[PDB]
RNA sequence: GACCAUGUCCUGUAGAGCACUCACAAGGCUAAAACCUUAUGAAACUCCGAAGGGGCACGCGUUUAGUCCGGGAGUGAGGCUGCGAGAGCUAACUUCCGUAGCCGAGAGGGAAACAACCCAGACCAUCAGCUAAGGUCCCUAAAUGAUCGCUCAGUGGUUAAGGAUGUGUCGUCGCAUAGACAGCCAGGAGGUUGGCUUAGAAGCAGCCACCCUUCAAAGAGUGCGUAAUAGCUCACUGGUCGAGUGACGAUGCGCCGAAAAUGAUCGGGGCUCAAGUGAUCUACCGAAGCUAUGGAUUCAACUCGGAGUUGUCUGGUAGGGGAGCGUU
RNA sequence: UAGUUUGACUGGGGCGGUCGCCUCCCAAAAUGUAACGGAGGCGCCCAAAGGUCACCUCAAGACGGUUGGAAAUCGUCUGUAGAGCGCAAAGGUAGAAGGUGGCUUGACUGCGAGACUGACACGUCGAGCAGGGAGGAAACUCGGGCUUAGUGAACCGGUGGUACCGUGUGGAAGGGCCAUCGAUCAACGGAUAAAAGUUACCCCGGGGAUAACAGGCUGAUCUCCCCCGAGAGUCCAUAUCGGCGG
RNA sequence: CACCCCCGUGCCCAUAGCACUGUGGAACCACCCCACCCCAUGCCGAACUGGGUCGUGAAACACAGCAGCGCCAAUGAUACUCGGACCGCAGGGUCCCGGAAAAGUCGGUCAGCGCGGGGGUU
C-alpha cells in the first residue's frame, strides 16, 4: 500500500521545530503544494494550477513553485520543511523545491 | 457541630489516632464545637465510631 | 529454580499535575507504554524526560495511545 | 479427570461461584451447598454409581472437571525443596455451582440416582428441576 | 509537618469474562486441525475492570509537628492476633512475607486462672461522683427487672457425614357434610401353569416388553413364601364409619451420632417454680479512663529585678539529657 | 621435622543443592517486599544484526495448479497481526523496532543542565556547547544494537604516548599522569602471591539461639468407629463380609 | 458559514469500520496511453517514474441509503470493597454505612468539527 505518505508525514515530527510544512500532490500534475502551520488547523499559502499552462508537467511544476514562493513571501515566511507526499525527490517535484527556494 | 470523645484512641489504626489528635480532643470526655466545612465534617466522619456527634 | 532478578522500579515518575525541571524523568518503561507528547524526548531505554520547564499533562486515549506533554 | 498436559503446580482460595449456577443439557440436576475441592476419583465414583442406576442409559453429563493439581510432600521429610510432585487433581466447587444434570429418567429414579451420587461426595448437595432459566 | 477535603494524574488486584494462550464439557458438521449451537477453569490467561492506594497542587480547614546541621547512643534474635498471600495436609503455640494493633518497654477492670484477646495509657493525695468493656440468684459489687416467645435436653456447659411420627413458625402438592386417610367384614379376578431365559422359573431369580375380555370391582399386578403353584395381605370395589388428612419442602430450639487413660465438675453452688435462651427497654454495679477539691514537676506564653499567674504535661527497657544527696 | 590453611546458607550438622547478572508469578491495581517457593535464561554476539538515506509487509487459510502434494514454489481472495524481532521471557511494535539496497563510520575526543536508583560504592537516562566528522535536497538524525543479562572495586605488573617529579646542578635510572592489557578472585563487594584431611585419646569457651530422649502443639501416616451400598452370601445388600467413595 | 460539489490537508482518534449497494464523469480524481533516454525494477514502466489527448466511470475513490455485522452502550440489579461490628473449631460466611463494577438487557451510530484552494447556479 501507500504507506509512503503516513510514514513521511509522521516524520514531520519537526513541526515541533516551528517550521511550516510544504505538501505536494504529484497526481494529475495538479501539484497544488500547500504550506501549512499545523498547530491551528490552518493553511497559509495555496498554489493550485488552475490555468497556469506552462507546458510539460516537470516545468509547470517549477512554475508552481516559483509562483508560490512569492505567494508565501508576501505574508512573511522563510522557514521551510519539504513534506514530500508519497512521491520521490525525482525531478518533476524536485523542480518545485528548486524554484521555490530559488526565490523564497 | 458538637463532638465528644467517648472511645479510647489506643489500639486503633494510626490514621484514626492522628485524626482525633487534629480534632483536638486529647482525652475521652472532651468535647468541642466544630465547623460545618466539608474538610472537618469528613475528619469527624472518619472517626464517628469514636465520638458522640450531637448536632 | 529459586532464581530471580533485581527490581527495576519503573513507573510514571512524574504524575500529571507535577511541575518538572528540564531533564526530569517522568515515565520509566520497558518500551513505549508511553509515547511522549510535545516538549518531551524519549531516551535509549525508552524513558522519556521533559526538555522544557513547566507543568506535566497526559494525553491519553489509551491502548498504546498515551502521550506525555509538558505545558509552559 | 486427569488433565492430559498442563503447567505443573497451583495454589488455592474460595469465593462464591460465577460459572454454571444454572442447569442446561439435562432434565434434573444436582448442586453444591458447600465450597470445596473434589477429586477426580469422587467424580468417577459418582459416574460409576449413576451408571449402575442408568443401565443402557447415556444421560450423564459431568459439568465439572478436576483442573487443579495438588501435590503432597513425600513420606517423612522435613520441610525444604519444592511441592513434591502432584498427588491428585481437584476441582473447585463453590456453592450454587451445579455439578450434575440428568435427563430421560423419572423423578424418583433420578432422585435415587442423586442420593447415591451425593453420598459418595464430601459435601452437601441438592436436586433441582429447571424452569427459571433464560 | 500531620490528619482530612477538593482537583488531577498513575495502577492491573477483588470481581468478572473468554476476545488471544493452556485446559476443558454435550452435540452438528465433515479425510479428523479448523468450524457452529451450547457449556466452563485458570499464579505465571485478559474484551474488561472497582473499592482502595500512591505523587503532585491547594488549604478554600482542624491541628503541631517538620527540615537541615553538629555531640552521644543503643538496636540489627522478635512474639502473638485479625485480614491478604506463599511453603505445609486450607495441620501446627509450624516456617516465610504484606499489613493493622497489642506485647516487647504496659500498670488498672473484664475474659475462674492467662504478654498477645475486650475494655482502658497509672504525676501525687481522698472512707467523693459519672461511666467503658464486662455484669446484676449465693459465693461476689449491682433488677429472684419488665414483655412476647423458644428449648424439658442439664441442651446451656466438646465436633461431623448421616438419620429421627421431637417440637414451634411460615410455606408448596393431592383427595373430603355428590362423604376420603388408618381403622372391622366383605372380593380378589380373565386367557395366564403369559412370551425371554438355566434343569423346572408360572404377582412373587432374572435380560427385553406391556395392549386386548368379561366388570358397581380388580394393575399379566406390591413385600413375604419351598427349589416351583397354592396360602394370609395389598393397589381399585363395599354396608359401616364420621371428621380432616397425607406429601415432599424452608426454617427456630433441640435427640442420636459422641470411647482414654490418678477424681469429678459451667470457676463452684445451684438453675426450667429460669440463674438457659432470640427480641426489645430500662435501673444500678463496675477501672489507676473521665469528673471534684487539694497538691508538685516539664514546657510555653505573661508580668515584676529561679519567683507568681493561666494553660499544659508527667507508663516505660537499651539509651541521651538535666537537678541534686552521701564518703575519704 | 615445623608453622598453618581446610567457606557460608541450611526448619539440628553431614550429603545433595545454592552463592553473580537478566525474565515472569508470588508482590495483596503506587515503588518496594521472604522462602532449600513456582517457571527459564546469561558469562555472548553483529565490519554490519551499526549511523544515515531510501524502499518493501508479515503469519494462516481456502480455490488453482510442473516432477511436489497434509506443508516445496508461483497465482488470486480474506488477512490491527493471529508473524517477525540473534539467544529467556515480559513490555513494546503495522505510519516499524520486522525485511532489502546505497553510501560511510557518531562502535568520536572534550563536557555535562537536570533527574531516576542505591546505606555506601556502583549503576541508569540525559537536552544542549566545542572541535570535527557521516548520511540526506533539505527539516533532521548519529557520542552503538527495540529495551531489560552478556559482568568484577581495590593492589601488584605489561604495552603506547606525555614531558609533571626525579634528592647539589645537568642528564639518565625509577615514578606520575592519559590510553589500553592481565580475574569461573563464579564463595562473583571479591581475607594471602601462595593451603587438604582426621580425632572415639580429645581439650576450652558457649547454646535449649540447636539435634538425639521425654513432655507439648498438630495429627499427614497409625488405631479405631460410622454413612452409603456395588457385589459376595444359590435365593435374599445389611446372618455374616463390604468395592469405589465420604 | 450565499446554496451544492470536487481535489487536498488537519482535529478527532470504529457511536466514525465492514459488507450489501446506488449515484457519479472530461469540471475535479482515477485507470488506460507510450518509453532510448531522466528514474527504477535483487525478474516485470505492476511499483516508483517521465512524456499525454482520445476512451471510460468499468476498477479505485468520493458521496448518499442502509441497523445483516461489527463499534458503543444505560437504568436496575447484583459481584466486590473503604470504614464500622460480628459468627462459625474450620473451609468459610453475616450485619450496619458508604463507594461500586464486569457480563447481559434497554437502547445509540453507519459520525462529528476546521483550513486553503478548484470548478458550478453567469
Ligand atoms: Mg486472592
Ligand atoms: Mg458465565
Ligand atoms: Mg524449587
Ligand atoms: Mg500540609
Ligand atoms: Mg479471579
Ligand atoms: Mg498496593
Ligand atoms: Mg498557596
Ligand atoms: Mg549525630
Ligand atoms: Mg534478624
Ligand atoms: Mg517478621
Ligand atoms: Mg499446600
Ligand atoms: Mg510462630
Ligand atoms: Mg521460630
Ligand atoms: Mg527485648
Ligand atoms: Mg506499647
Ligand atoms: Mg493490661
Ligand atoms: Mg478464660
Ligand atoms: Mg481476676
Ligand atoms: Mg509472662
Ligand atoms: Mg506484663
Ligand atoms: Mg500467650
Ligand atoms: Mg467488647
Ligand atoms: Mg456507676
Ligand atoms: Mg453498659
Ligand atoms: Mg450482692
Ligand atoms: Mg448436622
Ligand atoms: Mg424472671
Ligand atoms: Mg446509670
Ligand atoms: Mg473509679
Ligand atoms: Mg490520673
Ligand atoms: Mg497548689
Ligand atoms: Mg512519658
Ligand atoms: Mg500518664
Ligand atoms: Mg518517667
Ligand atoms: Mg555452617
Ligand atoms: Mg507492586
Ligand atoms: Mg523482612
Ligand atoms: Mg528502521
Ligand atoms: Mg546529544
Ligand atoms: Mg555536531
Ligand atoms: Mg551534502
Ligand atoms: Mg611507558
Ligand atoms: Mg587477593
Ligand atoms: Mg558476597
Ligand atoms: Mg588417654
Ligand atoms: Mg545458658
Ligand atoms: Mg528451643
Ligand atoms: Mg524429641
Ligand atoms: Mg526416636
Ligand atoms: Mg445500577
Ligand atoms: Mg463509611
Ligand atoms: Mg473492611
Ligand atoms: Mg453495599
Amino acid at each position: 500500500r501507500r504507506k509512503l505518505r503516513t510514514r513521511r508525514k509522521v516524520r514531520t515530527t519537526t513541526a515541533a521545530s516551528g517550521r511550516l510544512r510544504l505538501s505536494v500532490y504529484r497526481s494529475s500534475k495538479h501539484i497544488y503544494a500547500q504550506i501549512i502551520d499545523d498547530s491551528r488547523g490552518q493553511t497559509l499559502a495555496a498554489a493550485s494550477s488552475a490555468a497556469l499552462k506552462s507546458g510539460n508537467k516537470t516545468d509547470t511544476a517549477a512554475a508552481v513553485g516559483k509562483a508560490l514562493a512569492a505567494a508565501a513571501a508576501e505574508k512573511g515566511i522563510k522557514q521551510v520543511v519539504f513534506d514530500r507526499g508519497s512521491y520521490k525527490y525525482h525531478g518533476r517535484v524536485k523542480a518545485l523545491a528548486d524554484a521555490a527556494r530559488e526565490g523564497g | 457541630m458538637k463532638i465528644k470523645l467517648v472511645r479510647s484512641v489506643i489500639g486503633r489504626p494510626g490514621n484514626q489516632v492522628k485524626t482525633v489528635q487534629a480534632l483536638g480532643l486529647r482525652k475521652i470526655g472532651d468535647s468541642r464545637e466544630v465547623s460545618d466545612t466539608p474538610a472537618v465534617r469528613g475528619m469527624v466522619k472518619t472517626v464517628k465510631h469514636l465520638l458522640e456527634v450531637q448536632e | 529454580n529459586g532464581r530471580d532478578s533485581n527490581p527495576k522500579y519503573l513507573g510514571v515518575k512524574k504524575f500529571g499535575g507535577e511541575v518538572v525541571k528540564a531533564g526530569n524523568i517522568l515515565v520509566r518503561q520497558r518500551g513505549t507504554k508511553f509515547k511522549a507528547g510535545q516538549g518531551v524526548g524519549m531516551g535509549r531505554d525508552h524513558t522519556l524526560f521533559a526538555l522544557s520547564d513547566g507543568k506535566v499533562v497526559f494525553i491519553n486515549k489509551g491502548k498504546g495511545a498515551r502521550f506525555i506533554s509538558i505545558e509552559a | 479427570k486427569r488433565t492430559k498436559f498442563r503447567k505443573q503446580f497451583r495454589g488455592r482460595m474460595t469465593g462464591d461461584a460465577k460459572g454454571g449456577d444454572y442447569v442446561a443439557f439435562g432434565d434434573y440436576g444436582l448442586i453444591a451447598m458447600e465450597p470445596a475441592w473434589i477429586k477426580s476419583n469422587q467424580i468417577e465414583a459418582c459416574r460409576i454409581v449413576m451408571s449402575r442406576h442408568f443401565r443402557r442409559g447415556g444421560k450423564i453429563y459431568i459439568r465439572i472437571f478436576p483442573d487443579k493439581p495438588v501435590t503432597k510432600k513425600p513420606a517423612e521429610t522435613r520441610m525444604g525443596k519444592g511441592k513434591g510432585a502432584v498427588e491428585y487433581w481437584v476441582s473447585v466447587v463453590k456453592p450454587g455451582r451445579v455439578m450434575f444434570e440428568v435427563a430421560g429418567v423419572t423423578e424418583e429414579q433420578a432422585k435415587e440416582a442423586f442420593r447415591l451420587a451425593g453420598h459418595k461426595l464430601p459435601i452437601q448437595t441438592k436436586m433441582v428441576k429447571r424452569e427459571v432459566y433464560d
